[PDB]
């Protein structure tokens, strides 16, 4: 079987993608967040406390197909420090024509006040490996876990657009959707993320400077963020770029013209358009925008999130032996 | 809207 749906940004800055999912006989459509750094498929709820609601929730007692998976919690927390918990029904999903039975489906009783404030993610769907999902006593696997003894093949692949729709496909490739040959590289699971190190980095026209940057393919992340000595070798090409604490990072003049950033695949090279990286003015009207390149210093990891990703067509090869191939478009 | 990081 195969899968395919259109992925939206939430705003005119592309800060998040949210793509349609069906929950649940008959159907709930949610629009929710695919998340390649997690591994939870949770939404709102009629379960979620009522103040913190502002998003279409799951109403599991509507669904025939729902069940309650008995004595099982979960809790979660992110990168941005933001968290819910609740409790776990299986239940039936669909995205874009592909259907599983018995997926996990984590029903929110409390959510933080960033995801009561953002009204267009109904949730999120977890992409990373299963060990990372948090429900417990027993682990729950996640949607691509599930869904791979039916694929055509264990893949999903990531088309995402700038300023524009893009695709999620599962268990298929599509070939006219990428220009070139894809480059494959190794992936680490050590950690439970998609884990991969790229082999070097160029700014602009200059040359490409051979460096191994161990980071992960993160879509639930909107910037790049990389070591702060690349990141400095980035701006340092743009006449009025600066560092602002007050913002909290690389800012620049609007009118700027960015170069470009390319990053190691193995032997391939994946561009970035300068216009990608920059990100938008710090406020509406504003002279200053925020760069889309960002130091990854306090965060522990590098991650190739959304500015990224992007820029490629992602393939996510889920073989007992995982690996990730980029190709560009 | 903010900017996402989505699990450490």
């Amino acid at each position: 079987s195969t899968g395919s749906a259109t992925t939206t940004p939430i705003d005119s800055l592309d800060d998040a993608y949210i793509t349609p999912v069906q929950i649940g006989t008959p159907a709930q459509t949610l629009n929710l967040d695919f998340d390649t750094g997690s591994s939870d498929l949770w939404v709102f709820s009629s379960e979620t406390t009522a103040s913190e609601v502002x998003q279409t929730i799951y109403t599991p007692s509507k669904s025939t197909t729902a069940k309650l998976l008995s004595g099982a919690t979960w809790s979660i927390s992110y990168g941005d420090g933001s968290s819910s918990s609740g409790d776990v029904y299986t239940d039936t999903v669909s995205v874009g024509g592909l259907t599983v039975t018995g997926q996990a489906v984590e029903s929110a009783k409390k959510v933080s006040s960033s995801f009561t404030e953002d009204s267009t993610i109904d949730g999120l769907l977890g992409l990373a490996f299963s060990t990372l999902n948090t429900v417990s006593p027993t682990q729950q696997k996640t949607f691509f876990d599930n869904a791979k003894a039916s694929l055509d093949s264990p893949v999903f692949t990531a088309d995402l657009g700038y300023h524009a729709p893009g695709t999620y496909n599962f268990g298929f490739i599509d070939t006219t959707a990428y220009t070139g040959s894809i480059t494959y590289t190794a992936v680490s699971t050590k950690q439970g993320f998609w884990e991969w190190t790229s082999t070097g980095y160029a700014v602009g026209s200059g040359t490409f400077k051979s460096t191994s940057i161990d980071g992960i393919a993160d879509t639930g992340t909107t910037l790049l963020y990389l070591p702060a000595t690349v990141v400095s070798a980035y701006w340092a090409q743009v006449s009025g770029a600066k560092s602002s604490s007050s913002v909290g990072g690389y800012v620049f003049p609007c009118s700027a013209t960015l170069p470009s950033f390319t990053f190691g695949v193995g032997s391939a090279r994946i561009v970035i358009p300068g216009d990608y990286i920059d990100f938008g003015p710090i406020s509406t009207g504003s002279s200053s925008c925020f760069g889309g390149i960002q130091s990854s210093a306090g965060i522990g990891i590098n991650i190739f999130g959304d500015v990224a990703l992007k820029a490629a067509f992602v393939v996510f090869n889920g073989a007992t032996t995982p690996t990730l191939g980029f190709a560009s478009k | 809207h903010s900017l996402f990081h989505x699990t450490p």
